[PDB]
């Protein structure tokens, strides 16, 4: 932080990609319900017996 | 042409016709969606730091 560099070197600032999400022209419907576990971005969600938002996982009896 | 002895009448030669062909063009339709996600991050001809 404190000292600047006088020497000669190199580096990459990084890379960027687009993440496209939509694929068609349907109407969009949204809602906010309270979650029951941690959910990542764009993860498929289910609803448990308590009405929360558990992220989707089949084979659950 | 057919050889024919000059007493007899001669001989009829057959013919032929032709054919037709028809076609139809195919159809091409691409598109793109434009999110805010394809807009908001920086494009290359923009200075670093600010925008």
């Amino acid at each position: 932080t404190s000292l600047p560099n006088y020497l000669a070197g190199n580096g990459d600032l990084g890379s960027w990609e687009p993440t496209q999400i939509f694929a068609g022209e349907a109407d969009i419907v949204t809602e906010g319900g309270a979650a029951g576990a941690d959910i990542e971005i764009y993860q498929v969600i289910a609803k448990n017996a308590a009405g929360a938002m558990v992220p989707h996982d089949p084979t659950a009896t | 042409a057919p050889f024919v002895a000059p007493n007899v009448q001669g001989r009829v030669i057959k013919e032929s016709g032709y054919n037709t062909k028809t076609f139809k063009p195919a159809y091409v339709k691409p598109k793109h969606v434009i999110d805010p996600n394809m807009i908001i991050p920086r494009q290359p001809g923009e200075a670093l730091g600010t925008g």
